[PDB]
This record gives structure tokens, sequence and C-alpha cells, in this order.
């Protein structure tokens, strides 16, 4: 019936230190894979986030810790939108909804059936997730400045359909992953004057 | 008034916090709702009695304004800024108008804004109240009645298995 | 930036000051007036009640936007009481 509360995912939860929880709900938006993020969980995560930061010499530790925050706050705001609506209040958390939507969508959704999203280098892997979080912080980089958001959406929107294909592009050519970054970059300085 | 069967036990807890914050929502939606009419009625009474009057005043009769649009949560509000012998007095009556019609182009703008939110606002504490909360009480009571029922299901058997 | 509608002998005046005055007399172009009155970002718009029981429509669906505002006014000869009847079942609708 999908209920967790059976005996052997029960006593498997005892002796193992990674869970990942699959749930119909995803499976059934075709979000592949269905891992549902609020609730799944590593207890190696701390210690793995401190290899991969030093391997990749990125600040990944900080990145994958605020990508989920973003995601958290996606949760939590998505629990007045019923109630309140989307235009209602909370206008700079549309934003991040709006970039969570791109963390689930284009980061997060990860078909095993094309021949190149079938698997993602950590390298690669590196790129998608710095992309995202540096728009996260761009776009509030531009409401704190004062340009309306629907204008940095049309931005977005220009640059947001490249990042939707960030993962088709082959592994060995990560730079256009790389310089999306940069106009990305660029926009908020042909968009706010 | 049942939704539909999904039984689970976790799922039991999950709803008994779902319907708090229904009534946390419900609660808070409800005295938004008197607040946002507190400043409706204010209003009215200042727009009933510019329209009347702005009517007689029209009868016997670069300037351009910018409106930063103020705000009052729910929606936003509008405050009008303006940066700019008959013959001459009906110019002027005219003229006259001027500075109130705008003045009524505001209130009678923001009362249709209020007032439409008040709708909105209403059918959702209206649709939380008589469909969301009593279809969630009357869901966890039959799930809790189905496991009730399953656990001495369960036990009658056991003493069976016991009784071999 | 404010946009004026009605009878040009009412409404012309107006022109006196910046005010985009037109003198439209159809049911459908009065909203194709409004609806260009709405992509431009006119603050204001100041209509004779004369012209409004044509396209009442679209005086609804922005009625919920701020901008435009949608002004009824009377024209030269008379209001057709449209003061009374939205002040009235607007009250009522909310309470």
């Amino acid at each position: 019936g999908g209920d967790i509360s059976e005996p052997v995912t029960q006593n498997t939860l005892r002796v193992v230190k990674v869970f990942w929880g699959l749930d119909s709900s995803l499976a059934q938006k075709r979000h592949f894979p269905s891992i549902n993020w609020i609730q799944s969980y590593s207890l190696y995560s701390t210690e793995v986030g401190r290899y991969m930061d030093q391997i990749l010499q990125q600040d990944w530790s900080d990145m994958v810790t605020e990508g989920m925050r973003i995601l958290q706050e996606e949760e939590q705001l998505n629990e007045i939108v019923r109630l309140v609506g989307i235009d209602s209040l909370s206008d700079n958390d549309r934003l991040t909804l709006e970039v969570a939507k791109s963390i689930r969508e284009d980061y997060l959704q990860q078909n095993a059936f094309d021949d190149v999203d079938t698997f993602t280098s950590r390298e690669k892997q590196f790129n998608m997730l710095k992309v995202i979080l540096t728009f996260g912080k761009e776009a509030r980089k531009a409401l704190s400045l004062g340009a309306y958001f629907n204008e940095i959406m049309e931005g977005t929107v220009a640059v947001r359909e490249r990042i939707s294909r960030s993962k088709y592009i082959p592994e060995e050519e990560l730079a256009k992953i790389s310089s999306i970054n940069e106009e990305i970059k660029e926009t908020i300085q042909l968009i706010v004057s | 008034m049942r939704l539909n069967v999904n039984p689970t036990r976790m799922e039991l807890t999950r709803l008994k916090k779902q319907l708090t914050t229904a009534t946390r929502g419900h609660k808070l939606l409800k005295d938004k709702q008197d607040e946002l009419m507190r400043q409706f009625i204010l209003l009215i009474r200042k727009n009933n009695e510019l329209r009347q009057a702005i009517e007689k005043e029209t009868q016997t009769a670069n300037v351009s304004i910018s409106v930063v649009e103020k705000n009052i949560m729910s929606v936003k509000v509008p405050l009008m800024n303006f940066q700019y012998a008959e013959l001459d007095r009906s110019i002027d009556g005219f003229t006259q108008l001027l500075p109130k019609l705008l003045k009524l182009a505001e209130v009678e703008k923001t009362c249709q804004l209020m007032a439409e939110e008040i709708e909105k606002t209403r059918r959702r504490v209206n649709a939380l109240e008589y469909m969301t909360i009593p279809q969630l009480e009357e869901t966890i009571y039959y799930i809790k009645m189905k496991l009730e029922e399953n656990e001495r299901a369960e036990v009658t058997r056991l003493i069976k298995v016991k009784n071999m | 930036k404010i946009g004026v509608v009605g009878d040009k002998d009412s409404v012309s005046p107006f022109r006196l000051f910046g005010f985009d005055v037109q003198h439209g007399t159809t049911k459908t172009e009065i909203r194709k007036t409004i609806d260009e009155m709405a992509k431009n970002e006119y603050g204001v718009i100041y209509i004779t009640e004369q012209c409004a029981n044509l396209v009442p429509e679209t005086i609804e669906r922005y009625k919920g936007q701020l901008t435009p505002a949608i002004i009824l006014i009377p024209s030269h000869q008379g209001t057709l009481g449209i003061g009374l009847e939205e002040i009235q079942n607007s009250v009522e609708k909310a309470v």
C-alpha cells in the first residue's frame, strides 16, 4: 500500500544509515526518480560533504545545504498558496518557488532513458547546482534594488530555457554550463537599466 | 463527505496536524475578514458622499498623475499624486471637478478592490469551514474505526493460532 | 497618465489638461480604447456613464486590477445612475 510503517521497512530503517523514500505522488507526475526529498535522509551527509568539497575544491558543503533549504521553504510556501493565493503575499518568496521549481524539474528530475542524462558526472553535477542558486541570489539582488519580479522572470525565461537543457549537454563541454552562469550575471545588468 | 479511502496510520496523525492548520488558517482568515471589512465600511462612507457631490458639481458645470500603489496586505492600495463670465466659470467649475473627481477615483477604486477580495476570502473561509474541516474529522473517525476493527480481528485469529 | 472617454462637448474641456481624450461611440471599440488604455500605464480613466453601458464587461475585468482606475462620470446631460448601482451591491456583497 506504500505504508512505510510495515515490519520490513521499520526493522530495516533501524539498521541502516541511508533511506530513499519513494512516493506514488511523484511517480504520478512522472517525477523520476521519485525520491521524496522532504523525508528521505542520509546520516552520511555531513562526512560525504567534507570529502567532496575537498575533491572538487568548490564550496559544495555550503551549496547542498542551502539548495535543500530552498526546497524546504518551497514546501512551507505551498501550504499557504491553497489558503491565500499566489499573488497574495511574500512576493519575494515567489522567486523561491520558481527556482525550487527549477531545482526539482531541472536538477532533481533525472530521466534514466535519455542517452546523456542517464548518468551525470560529479563535475557536471556541480554546474547545474551552481547555476540555480546563483540566480537564487541574483534574483534577491534585483528585489533588493527594486526591479519588479515579472521583469526578471522574463529575463529568466530567456535563459531558463537554456538550463532546462543543461541536463542534455554532454559531459566534456562543461563550459557551456559554466558560461550560461555568466549570461545570468549579465541580464540584471541589462534589465535593471 | 468521506473523501477517499487512504488507510494508513501515520497518515491519521498527519491529518490531525492538517486539521489544526486548517483551524489556524480559518482563525487567521476570520479576523482578517473583519479587519478588511473594518476599513471597507470606513471607505464606503467616504465613497458615497464623494460620488453624489461629484454628480451635482459636474451637472451644474502638462498635467499628468503618478500613482505609486501603496499596500494593505492582500490587495494593494492606490494613492493618487498629481504632478503638474460664463465661459470662464464653466472652465473653472470644470477645474473644480479636477481635484475632486480624481479623489473619487482614489476612494472608489480602493473600495471595489477591497470588496472583491472580501468575497474571495469569504469563499475560502466558507469552503474551508464547511468542506475541508468536516471531511477531515469524519475521515479520521472512519479511519480510526477501521484499524480498531482490524486490530482485534487479528487478535482473535492469533488466539486460533495459539490454540493449534 | 490620464485618459478620458465620452462626448466631445462635455469631455474636450479636459483637453486643456494633459488628458488623452477620446470620443468613442462603439460597444466593442470602447473596450479597444480601454484595452490600449490598459497596456499603456494610464493611472486613471474618466468615463461618461452614457458610454459605460456599452462594454460593461471590460470595466468588470480590470475592476480587480489597480490600473486602470475606471471611473464613471455624468456627461453634460446627466448620469445613468451608475453610482446608485455599484455602491449598493458592493457594500452588501462583502458584509
